[PDB]
């Protein structure tokens, strides 16, 4: 129909209109983020017996 | 005991011959079994009358009339006598075949023993498999490895050491009883396992879930009847030493129904093929293919039935075909825990599915 | 004449969009993290297994302590299970046996289900008697509920079949916002950790950004092959995965509009059915339909462990939010927890 | 993004022939099944031939047996369907259409009202 | 303390593994068919003999417990709901009488779906007094929607009921064996269609998935024992 | 009757190897058919 293809305009108008950075700068926050809660990660660190309450 | 029954049984027959002679060469009464009159018969063909352990029935005793003077006269001690030479029933060739046919019965029992030992183990340790005919199958083969281990027992430890007989114990006795107790549970579950499989193919198949408790009932519970009252009996009537004689009719207590109910399972089956039969007459499967799959279901149902008991009930005259009569029912007897854990566990898709998974799965881990 | 120019102003907005995303496009996710040391191998085992369900597990979902969860099966039932030490806590048979999805409330008072009778239904577990029943029944979606995700106590998101969204005001029973603009089949839903956005994926192929408090859609990720099955939030909010049919994850950056990172592998052919992320967001699991799940590397597209127990498909998986354990359904009627 | 562009049609006359194109892009063209749809002006979406991943597996719907050819090529990533002796009752838009998932035998909803993985069909209008 | 606390959950637990092993008693002993239809089929009529997204309804036949699900108010796109019913007993699919070429698509996508690959389907061809009228009557033909209909000859398995011409028996086992064709291209002994001539009136319909079902079940058992 | 059927086939090749490989009597004599026998 024309009202929706008119309302498709509208919408690929509005997210036309917005601002991007950069991937790499992406990237880079993913991975300090990922540095950063390295050490809280118990899936990532396996962590030692008697700590986990799955023992 | 046995001498006595022995001398009981040969009085028996001396009067009831003298009675039968009281109601051609002249009749006379031998002194273990008599003979017919005939008019100068040659070669008279009688049974042999095994009223000890060493003869058997199967060979004949000879006479010849009229072939020198009238009977036949002893060179030694110029009397009559009458050939018993072919009762000895202790040549070498029976002896090595019955150690053949025991060597054979340890040999399949052991094996039948490790093949369910892991049988049972896998069912018990993959909880997935679980399901109503899993239980069964179970009970099934936790009864055969007791009746198998039983078996080796009495096989090895009873039959060779002969004064533990001759003393004569009351564990001696416990132990014969076991032994018939377990063999009647395993008949029974091998009945009721037909049972189940009989309502689950062919009537009341809608109603999947039912009470097990009449199966275990009618399992271990009801094989208790009988086999005490045969111990009854074999304690009033007939009290051999460790109640090892086959030579009494009182066995049929125990062995008797236990046959019939056999019976009952190899009806089951043939409804069962006939179901098959139709299932494959309704998809218009093709001929060769519906005798080779019918042949199949058949033959790995036998198994598991107890079909064989009441298939092999005629031993054939014949020395080849009596020989190859004995192999094959004994190996079918001896091997049937084998071929049940075989066919059951280890053929099986799901169980063989789910070990592949589970060693996929650990070779993963490590 | 209306209908041609209207296409080829749409095309023509397209191209530009594809353009901007290609010129912010200065580096790929590889390179910048190509430095790295490299997670290794890694091992999860099976702790827990729970047992109980008659017919196949569709949805579970942690309970913010962490020790509780909630699983739904298509028997019509919801089960409560204490994962310590596996003991059921509620069972509350549903009117419907066609359950899809399953939410736990974050104060954990709440309860909510739904499925193919276009119902959400929202269950109280503090009653006052301490029996369970049924608190509201949300109507008026046209399809098939596929996901719903508390707010808090009084608001719910959640999607349909319909090719749209809703967000909920218990206590009413009407829904107070409406999203539109999806063609195909909305399956998940993920809510963002300050609740402002969430991210829908739907049977088109497509994934949309939609702002809770003014109710348009803000921007569109597109990339996957076939049907979106499963969604899940970056830990940081700034990005976020998606699973689709086409045997493949993605991972699509809010800021960046476009896709970053794509886990795949030659052998992998079937689809993705659940995802989610660890507790720092570098391991990724993926649940799929070969009866596995595995676990990548989401910095280096490396796949980093496999996790097999499950004899059939792999329906729901989720991450305690602590992190300290996953917890996984199946067809099969088990639920199973790794650590 | 999925794109299908189809591309040819438009007005013949009665006995006159045709050749429609299809242009897939956004996704690997050589592991889908394709199918050709057809709407005709004041009726729902009609099915009119599929065509597997390789080619090795075709068929048509009862009407166009013996007269539609549906073919694919792989390299160019493309589809083409060839109509042969138009009738009036051909008259139709008609759509190139994929499989939902990839590496799957059956094909779900691609004669549905709203389906994201369809083009828009061209015009084929058979008169004098 | 720990002691009563987990002593108390021991009593839930208990007390709803108990209310479970009830429920998988009753579960356990009733079949769940899926009805779907492919438009205009008749099995609203059907459904009569015996907003919301599904209907239910139960009825009992000898003592065996049924209950039938019909879909509605869910969209035309059933590529994703569908895989919820991949455990039912079967699946009760009506055909009327180009919706035909229509019908006989979703047969085969039925069919032919991952999940649903060991799901049984009982195929209802309903209006076969409509279809016999309409063959009678000669306007609307088979030949011009199915050219290969001029080429068939009736089975020699056929069992047309009395008074019936054999010009409708042969459109109606051709129709039959259209989906015969597809049924038996694929299942290698994982799932079986039941074709059955019906009409929206007939109370034997009733019957027929009693008989149909049972059979199911006969060969899934058949299948546990390595029988078949 | 004796036990005949296959169920008593295992005893009855017992008793047989019992009577052969050492008789319960201790004396475990055989049985006489060359003279002064019947």
């Amino acid at each position: 129909s024309i009202a929706q293809a008119r309302k498709l305009v509208e919408q690929l108008k509005m997210e036309a209109n917005i601002d991007r950075i950069k991937v790499s700068k992406a990237a880079a926050d993913l991975m300090a983020y990922c540095e950063a809660h390295a050490k809280e990660d118990p899936l990532l660190t396996p962590v030692p017996a008697s700590e986990n309450p799955f023992r | 005991f046995l001498y006595v029954v022995g001398r009981k049984k040969m009085m028996d027959a001396q009067y009831k011959c003298y009675d039968r002679m009281q109601q051609y060469c002249n009749r006379t009464w031998d002194g273990w079994l008599c003979w017919d009159d005939t008019p100068a018969g040659v070669l008279s063909y009688q049974f042999c009358p095994d009223y000890f352990p060493d003869f058997d029935p199967s060979e004949k005793v000879t006479k010849y009339c009229d072939e020198k003077g009238v009977w036949f006269k002893h060179p030694e001690n110029n009397r009559t006598w009458s050939n018993y030479t072919m009762c000895n029933a202790f040549t070498p060739e029976k002896l090595k075949n019955a150690y053949v046919l025991y060597y054979l019965a340890i040999v399949g029992h052991s094996l039948s023993i490790f093949t369910l030992v892991i049988s049972l183990g896998i069912f018990v340790f993959f909880r997935s498999l679980g399901c109503q005919r899993v239980t069964l199958h179970k009970n099934m083969f936790l009864t055969y490895i007791l009746n198998s281990m039983i078996i080796i027992i009495h096989l090895v430890e009873v039959v060779p050491n002969g004064e533990l007989v001759r003393r004569d114990p009351v564990s001696c006795k416990i132990l014969h009883f076991f032994h018939q107790y377990m063999m009647a549970c395993n008949y029974f579950w091998m009945l009721c396992e037909g049972i189940y499989l009989h309502t689950l193919i062919v009537v009341a198949v809608f109603t999947e879930k039912q009470r097990l408790r009449w199966y275990y009932l009618l399992g271990w519970g009801f094989p208790l009847v009988p086999t005490t009252i045969h111990a009854i009996t074999r304690a009033v009537y007939f009290n051999d030493n460790c109640w090892l004689s086959v030579e009494t009719h009182l066995l049929y207590i125990i062995h008797g129904p236990v046959m019939a109910a056999l019976v009952v399972n190899f009806f089951f089956l043939l409804n069962i093929v006939r179901v098959l039969v139709t299932k494959m007459r309704e998809t218009h499967e093709a001929e060769s293919h519906m005798y080779l799959k019918a042949v199949k279901a058949t033959m790995i149902l036998v198994p598991l039935l107890g079909i064989q008991f009441v298939v092999f009930p005629w031993r054939p005259s014949n020395k080849m075909l009596g020989k190859i009569y004995d192999y094959v029912m004994h190996s079918l007897i001896h091997f049937q825990g084998f071929f049940v854990a075989t066919i059951y566990c280890f053929c099986n898709n799901e169980v063989q599915t789910t070990v592949k998974r589970q060693w996929a799965q650990f070779k993963i881990q490590w | 004449s209306e209908l041609d120019q209207l296409r080829q102003e749409a095309e023509q907005l397209k191209n530009q969009i594809r353009d901007a995303r290609k010129a912010c496009a200065d580096a790929t996710l590889s390179q910048i993290t190509n430095n790295i040391d490299p997670v290794g191998r890694i091992q999860m085992r099976t702790r827990r297994t729970l047992r109980g369900h008659l017919a196949k597990i569709y949805a579970m979902h942690w309970g913010t302590d962490s020790r509780l969860l909630v699983s739904a099966s298509q028997d019509g039932k919801l089960i409560i299970w204490d994962s310590y030490t596996t003991n059921k806590v509620h069972a509350i048979p549903l009117r419907s046996s066609w359950v899809m999805t399953c939410a736990y409330a974050p104060s954990g008072n709440y309860v909510a289900c739904g499925g193919l009778d276009n119902i959400c239904s929202i269950y109280n577990l503090k009653t006052r008697e301490g029996n369970v029943r049924v608190s509201r029944e949300l109507a008026g979606h046209t399809g098939y509920l596929s996901c719903c995700r508390f707010l808090d106590d009084n608001q719910i998101v959640t999607s349909s079949g319909d090719t749209t969204c809703a967000l909920w005001d218990i206590e009413t029973g009407q829904q107070t916002t409406t999203f539109t603009g999806h063609t195909g089949d909305v399956m998940s839903l993920s809510l963002a950790p300050d609740t402002r956005l969430f991210v829908s994926g739907a049977c088109d192929a497509s994934a949309k950004l939609w702002d809770v408090r003014e109710g348009m859609c803000r921007q569109t990720f597109t990339g996957h092959e076939s049907d979106i099955n499963a969604i899940c939030f970056f830990p940081n909010g700034n990005a976020f995965a998606t699973g689709s049919d086409d045997a493949t994850c993605r991972l699509f950056d809010l800021r960046a509009d476009q896709e970053l990172m794509t886990y795949s592998h030659d052998n992998i052919i079937c689809g993705i059915t659940s995802v989610s992320f660890s507790k720092s967001g570098r391991l990724l699991l993926a649940g799929y339909d070969d009866f596995n799940c595995n676990v990548w590397d989401a910095l280096k597209a490396d796949r980093a462990g496999v996790l097999a127990g499950h004899d059939n498909r792999v329906s729901c998986l989720g991450v305690t939010d602590d992190g300290m354990a996953v917890a996984t359904g199946s067809w099969d009627s088990f639920l199973k927890i790794w650590n | 993004q999925v794109q299908l562009q189809e591309s040819g049609g438009g007005l013949v006359q009665p006995g006159g022939s045709l050749r429609l194109s299809c242009a897939a892009s956004g996704f690997t063209f050589s592991n889908y099944k394709m199918n050709w749809v057809r709407q005709a002006p004041g009726k729902g979406l009609e099915w009119v031939s599929d065509i597997s991943q390789s080619g090795a597996s075709i068929s048509y719907t009862g009407s166009v047996k013996g007269r539609f050819t549906i073919s694919r090529d792989n390299a160019k990533n493309t589809l083409y369907l060839q109509m042969n002796s138009l009738k009036p009752e051909d008259t139709a838009v008609y759509y190139c259409a994929r499989c939902p998932a990839p590496f799957t035998r059956d094909c779900f909803d691609v004669t549905s009202t709203t389906y994201a993985y369809r083009g828009q069909g061209t015009q084929v209008t058979v008169s004098s | 303390d720990q002691r009563n606390e987990e002593k108390a959950q021991r009593e839930a637990n208990k007390k709803i593994e108990k209310q479970l092993q009830k429920d998988k008693q009753v579960y356990r002993a009733t079949h769940r068919l899926l009805l779907l239809g492919a438009g205009e089929s008749g099995k609203n009529t059907i459904v009569k003999q015996m907003t919301s997204g599904i209907f239910e309804t139960k009825f009992q036949v000898d003592k065996v417990n049924f209950h039938m699900f019909d879909v509605g108010a869910q969209r035309d796109e059933r590529r994703k709901w569908i895989q919820c019913f991949n455990d039912v007993t079967a699946i009760i699919f009506v055909v009327a009488s180009n919706r035909l070429q229509a019908a006989l698509k979703l047969f085969d996508s039925i069919w032919n779906n991952k999940w649903l690959r060991d799901t049984s389907v009982i195929l209802f061809l309903n209006k076969q007094d409509l279809l016999a009228e309409k063959v009678l009557a000669g306007k609307s033909k088979i030949e011009d929607y199915f050219p290969e209909f001029a080429r068939y000859t009736t089975p020699e398995d056929a069992t047309p009921e009395p008074g019936e011409d054999p010009r409708v028996t042969r459109a109606k086992y051709f129709i039959r064996d259209e989906f015969l064709r597809i049924s038996t291209a694929s299942g290698d002994g994982r799932h079986y269609c039941y074709p059955h001539f019906t009409c929206s009136v007939d109370t034997e319909n009733i019957r027929r998935v009693f008989n149909d079902c049972r059979d199911i079940i006969q060969r899934m058992h058949l299948r546990q024992y390595e029988l078949l | 009757x004796k036990c005949n059927t296959a169920t008593c086939a295992t005893q009855r090749l017992a008793e047989f190897l019992r009577h052969s490989s050492n008789n319960f009597g201790p004396i475990l004599p055989p049985t006489n058919v060359g003279s002064n026998t019947p």
